[PDB]
């Protein structure tokens, strides 16, 4: 996890290890730049449902005329008594017909599931 | 004289907008009319050319 | 203090004819260049054409410093305009129209893979190993 | 002021009538052909490069 580039030729960094010190080095495979890593991560894969749609919905979705509105689920932060609820329709799950709610107040848009 | 010089660096960006909202659309209409002066479209003849 | 409620108002001036041309310049945010090191420069037209309709090619500090290449802006200033307010001792701004927008890009100086030997090594479509050894032979 | 529910039917049909009084049923054919003759032919002729010899 975490992608960043070298400052010399601005190409993709790659992991590498040295035998003298035994420390991870994110070195540029193109140029001759090296740097010390700070996470000890290379390849994180997520097989089950870790999409975290709560942080993926754009808060401006509330002002879409085609979405339903409800008053039984008030906003937690600003306390507005109107919200817009919708489902996900994303692949890799094809299930979990759950509702994601977005507050319709301007200068707001806290997303919450329930 | 083929002499290159650097005047300086931009420190802030500015955007100018007209105060008028509705009446400025008339000036926009005039500008569009002026822009459509030289565009050409086919004409129609009353009598066949001989 | 005076800076909290500073009041400034200077007169704008637009000359008609000016013997020297202006152009907007903008590096990329990630270039991270320095201007003190730019002791010498050479801004000449590229030789790849073989004049006014060709790109430039910046060469900083000869072969020691970095080189840059760029292109004119695709858009045209038919509706838009760019003016620069140059500071002067008398304080009157001098708005100056520009002629072109330029964008040079960084280029790295190192032994580069050639097209012919690239074709030669293309046989190793995905069988290639030891990426350092690719450049070591050359 | 407001279209009453019991005057709606007449009203809507009046609107539709006006549409068909102004456009017609084959308006797409005629409008497309008018576009072709008025501007497409002229644009095609002007867009063609000059003959250099
Ligand atoms: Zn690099
Ligand atoms: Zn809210």
């Amino acid at each position: 996890v975490g992608i960043r580039f070298c400052q010399e030729c601005n190409n993709m960094l790659y992991p590498k290890e040295d035998k003298e010190n035994r420390i991870l080095l994110y070195a540029c495979r193109n140029c001759d730049y090296q740097q010390e890593a700070d996470n000890s991560c290379i390849y994180v894969n997520k097989i089950t449902h870790e999409v975290d749609e709560l942080t993926q919905i754009i808060a401006d979705v509330s002002q879409d005329p085609t979405l339903p509105r409800t008053e039984d689920h008030p906003c937690q932060k600003c306390g507005h008594k109107e919200a817009v609820f919708f489902q996900s329709h994303s692949a890799r799950a094809e299930d979990a017909m759950r509702l994601y709610y977005v507050c319709t107040a301007p200068h707001c848009g806290h997303r919450w599931t329930e | 004289s083929d002499k290159l010089s650097l005047e300086g660096i931009v420190v802030q960006r500015a955007e100018c907008r007209p105060a008028a909202s509705e009446n400025y659309m008339r000036l926009k209409r005039l500008q569009i009319e002026e822009s459509s002066k030289p565009v050409r479209l086919s004409q129609q003849l009353d009598k066949v050319v001989t | 203090g005076p800076s909290s409620q500073n009041v400034t108002e200077y007169v704008v001036r637009v000359p008609k004819n000016t013997t020297k041309k202006y152009n907007i310049m903008a590096f990329n945010a990630a270039d991270k260049v320095n201007f003190a090191t730019w002791n010498q420069a050479r801004l000449e037209r590229d030789l790849s054409n073989k004049p006014e309709d060709q790109p430039w090619l910046l060469r900083v500090n000869g072969k020691s410093g970095r080189k840059f290449k760029g292109i004119k802006k695709g858009g045209v200033t038919e509706n838009t305009s760019y003016y620069i307010f140059t500071q002067c001792p008398d304080g009157a701004f001098e708005a100056f129209p520009v002629h072109n927008w330029y964008n040079f890009t960084p280029l790295a100086r190192h032994r580069t893979l050639t097209a012919e030997e690239a074709e030669e090594e293309w046989e190793r479509r995905n069988k290639v190993l030891n990426h350092f050894s690719i450049m070591q032979q050359r | 002021d407001e279209i009453t529910p019991d005057l709606w039917q007449e009203a809507c049909w009046i609107v539709i009538s006006s549409y068909f009084d102004e456009k017609g049923l084959v308006r797409q054919q005629l409008d497309s052909f008018d576009e072709f003759i008025q501007m497409s032919v002229q644009r095609i002729v002007e867009d063609a490069p000059p003959i250099d010899l």
